[PDB]
RNA sequence: GAAAGAAUUAAAUUAAUAUAAUGGUAUAACUGUGCGAUAAUUGUAACACAAACGAGUGAAACAAGUACGUAAGUAUGGCAUAAUGAACAAAUAACACUGAUUGUAAAGGUUAUUGAUAACGAAUAAAAGUUACGCUAGGGAAGGGUAAUAUAGCGAAAGAGUAGAUAUUGUAAGCUAUGUUUGCCACCUUCGACUCAACAUUUCCUCUUGGUUGUAAAAGCUAAGAAGGGUU
RNA sequence: AAUAUUUAAAAUCAAAUAUAUAUAUAUUUGUUAAUAGAUAAUAUACGGAUCUUAAUAAUAAGAAUUAUUUAAUUCCUUGGAAUAUUAUAUUUUAAAAUAUAAAUACUGAAUAUCUAAAUAUUAUUAUUAUAAUAAUAAUAAUAUGGUAAUAGAACAUUUAAUGAUAAUAUAUAUUAGUUAUUAAUUAAUAUAUGUAUUAAUUAAAUAGAGAA
RNA sequence: UAGCCUUUAUAAAUAAUAAUUAUUAUAUAAUAUAUUAUAUAAAGAAUGGUACAGCAAUUAAUAUAUAUUAGGGAACUGUUUUAUUAAUAAUAUUAAAUCUCGAAAUAUUUAAUUAUAUAUAAUAAAGAGUCAGAUUAUGUGCGAUAAGGUAAAUAAUCUAAAGGGAAACAGCCCAGAUUAAGAUAUAAAGUUCCUAAUAAAUAAUAAGUGAAAUAAAUAUUAAAAU
RNA sequence: AGUAUGAAAAUGAUUAUUUUAUAAGCAAUCAUGAAUAUAUUAUAUUAUAUUAAUGAUGUACCUUUUGUAUAAUGGGUCAGCAAGUAAUUAAUAUUAGUAAAACAAUAAGUUAUAAAUAAAUAGAAUAAUAUAUAUAUAUAAAAAAAUAUAUAUUU
């Protein structure tokens, strides 16, 4: 290994910062699908958008993937996550069977969110 | 109602499977607009690329030409003919 | 209440399958039996799997004939996947297609079959070595990485040490450090002697110190600080 | 207090969220630190400086390390309100009261938008003279890195055909300007020629050299 | 030759890409134990046998004052028993590239619908170049769970890619250069000075540990809970 | 190796302007003082031109390579020269001429106009779109497989 990639093993305070927006916008785009497709049912029943909004019920989606993307134990938020989960991932080949997240590629684009119960 | 999307992220480095999710959606370069009416099969395409794009709902659907009006600068002077 | 029949359910593919392994098979593809020896036949074969080409695999359907079955129907070899070889030149037979002036013929043609190129898409029918006396056009089509090995340390202590594992010694296994030996990868195509040495300390001597029922003294063993000077 | 274990959110406890909703169910989150071990050869090597705070005392410093967070802190649920704060203006006795500003932290690319320009294409217009056309100019949208390679269009030199003008011109060279500029032009200067194979359309190349 | 690229066109062309509905169940209402609508839950039409999980059959391993057969000495005194050992039976516990009784996500893939039409496929006529690749991340074969090692599989980048960041950096994080300008947003990354940019909250460190390449077994000290 | 001209470059000496004797690297780009020279509209608090104050950025060019500043190959410099050309054929694309014909005319030839079969004496709706017809295998003839032909004017 005689070329030097200089990645350190911690993220600065910033990267950390940095971090925890992304996974925020990545959940208001949850959020906003969500909302856009109970407003959109709303509006088939005969409502219009005001009321929509203000609506006490709140029709939950109906597919498969969305389903699941608004299931904290699938899909945990960032206020639910934890910080290892956060800021750490699972390697089954290093020790302590976790490495930092920012070593793996493209993790500013990528999500990994969950992580084994017990790793 | 309508899906306002940004491509907030580009997609250097994001696998091909996913560049066609994005191509089929009508966005473009990074940072372009695109009105789509909110629909089930859009909210599932929306959901597989959810993090190199920006959703915000909206009540109205601005045309291309209505959003470049709406994003004109004000210049600061009415010209006097002589 | 009893006898017989049709049988049902559970288990079974571990036995058996011509032949390796895999998949399948009791509704049997396994076994027994009658007829049979027939489809182990004949001209068109669309469409698919596979696929660079050459090739390869399944096969609906139309037409002629055969075997079995009362009939429905089944049979274009083997439960399936291996059991193979292009052209060229020759050989045999069939067709009646050409027949170099005409008639024949000779010769070619279509159809069916034959022989091995195992370096198995087969360069010829037919071909091994030596060069340090060598030549031409090209490519590299000690440093670096690793540390099995080597050196050294650390943890634990089986056992010696007259007694007591830890004065000294420390099996075999464990965790490490260096890149000083033997290796491995191919990114990168001279051993010794003379002269002068510079640097490190993992200290051979000189300086200070700790332990040594195994420091009585002197000589010694082990260890810590120490690279100023010296080291045929 | 002494002794023996582990360093755990699995179980338990606490808190948050979604459903039936004063409760219950379900989901999520929360469980140690320092030192020694510590290791070689040109030269200390976090990139370097340098970084741990201190009352008397400054208009004023007190990690620039590690861990979890915020964008001054708190309630409702990105936004609203209140409360510690800085600065200023007015009034009153260096202090008190009222009023105003700050709640997007900032830097950051050849990213995106805006401001202009060029080419191509799609769709609309305008002016001028296959007019269903050509040239030019507008508006909206999309595109414009690139080796091997493919396709389109142009410029310089020379030759051949046609081809006015002329020392108040032509050719060449230097300098300074113009045109979105490998080119051609304006002016000045210098030298040759009573003078372009000149502008432009074709046809051809001994048609372009830091690379052997 | 195929694969990847290019030029020109053809319509009876959307056939391309992407996602959704499909399925099971619960609750409410309408209709005749069933159908329909609405809401909710479930990794949600069809194919599969990896991870995981397990010891089913196959291949292996361990232990039983458990039981039986046989072997051997002693006791009993030739009997049975005992001392036992191997095998089987029973119970309990384990693992595997060529085991999967259970079983994901990704993946293969289907009709209709919707969205991409300044967009895809298919087809016809003509041209190439390439067939020495490299690194990173993941799951493996070989090596020794060594190599900037070697061979393949998936994704990205370099090859052929300017710019920002990692001091310097082909392969890492961003982000793709028509030409201008420079107002505004910014990505990765940063804000004591070198160097463009900052103020805070709650705990720990006293070792300059650390501050952009974490060095292990172990020993000491101290802190929480039982 | 003709004769004239020759401010073409490389190269040498000298002079003129500017910079340089406390500062370190492809010698340039940008930012920016200062000095100097020209300027017949510097009206100037002016415009250009030259110049290593000072600051920031900046790892020569080509070839071969997965990959080069590479301590991989080639280059002292400048000028001249130095590399996809021709002949005979074939196939495609655009335009032009003519057109069920075209070239060429003296004849001859070539191509197209009929598709097949190894080949032969065979060769396209008996009444309409393939269900008809021609050829090849087969037959008595059909079906079957492949290609081609036809719905005022022959392509
Ligand atoms: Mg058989
Ligand atoms: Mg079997
Ligand atoms: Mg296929
Ligand atoms: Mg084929
Ligand atoms: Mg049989
Ligand atoms: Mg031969
Ligand atoms: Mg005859
Ligand atoms: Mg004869
Ligand atoms: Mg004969
Ligand atoms: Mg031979
Ligand atoms: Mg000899
Ligand atoms: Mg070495
Ligand atoms: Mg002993
Ligand atoms: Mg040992
Ligand atoms: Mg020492
Ligand atoms: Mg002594
Ligand atoms: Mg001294
Ligand atoms: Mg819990
Ligand atoms: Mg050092
Ligand atoms: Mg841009
Ligand atoms: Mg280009
Ligand atoms: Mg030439
Ligand atoms: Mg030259
Ligand atoms: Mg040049
Ligand atoms: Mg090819
Ligand atoms: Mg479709
Ligand atoms: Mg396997
Ligand atoms: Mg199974
Ligand atoms: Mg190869
Ligand atoms: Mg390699
Ligand atoms: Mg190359
Ligand atoms: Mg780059
Ligand atoms: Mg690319
Ligand atoms: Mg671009
Ligand atoms: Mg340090
Ligand atoms: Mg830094
Ligand atoms: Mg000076
Ligand atoms: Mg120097
Ligand atoms: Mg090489
Ligand atoms: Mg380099
Ligand atoms: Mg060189
Ligand atoms: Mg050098
Ligand atoms: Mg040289």
């Amino acid at each position: 290994g005689g070329l030097l990639w200089k990645i350190p093993w911690r993220m600065s305070t910033h990267q950390k910062t940095r971090q925890r927006e992304r996974l925020r916008n990545v959940d208001q785009v949850i959020k906003q699908l969500t909302l856009g497709l109970h407003v959109q049912r709303c509006q088939d029943k005969g409502l219009t958008y005001q009321e929509a909004m203000e609506s006490k019920k709140k029709y939950k989606p109906r597919s498969k993937s969305l389903r699941l993307l608004n299931k904290p134990s699938v899909f945990p938020k960032e206020n639910q996550m934890s910080s290892k989960d956060k800021y750490w991932t699972f390697d089954k080949k290093a020790v302590g069977y976790r490495k930092g997240i920012h070593k793996v590629p493209k993790w500013t684009k990528i999500s990994i969110r969950k992580a084994p119960k017990f790793f | 109602v309508f899906y306002k999307v940004t491509l907030s992220r580009s997609l250097i480095g994001v696998p091909h499977t996913t560049k066609s999710i994005v191509k089929s959606l009508g966005l473009g370069k990074r940072g372009s607009i695109v009105y789509k009416k909110v629909n089930p099969a859009i909210a599932g395409s929306l959901a597989k690329v959810k993090e190199l794009v920006k959703v915000e709902v909206t009540e109205h659907e601005l045309t291309p030409s209505q959003q470049r009006e709406l994003r004109k600068s004000n210049p600061g002077f009415i010209v006097e003919k002589r």
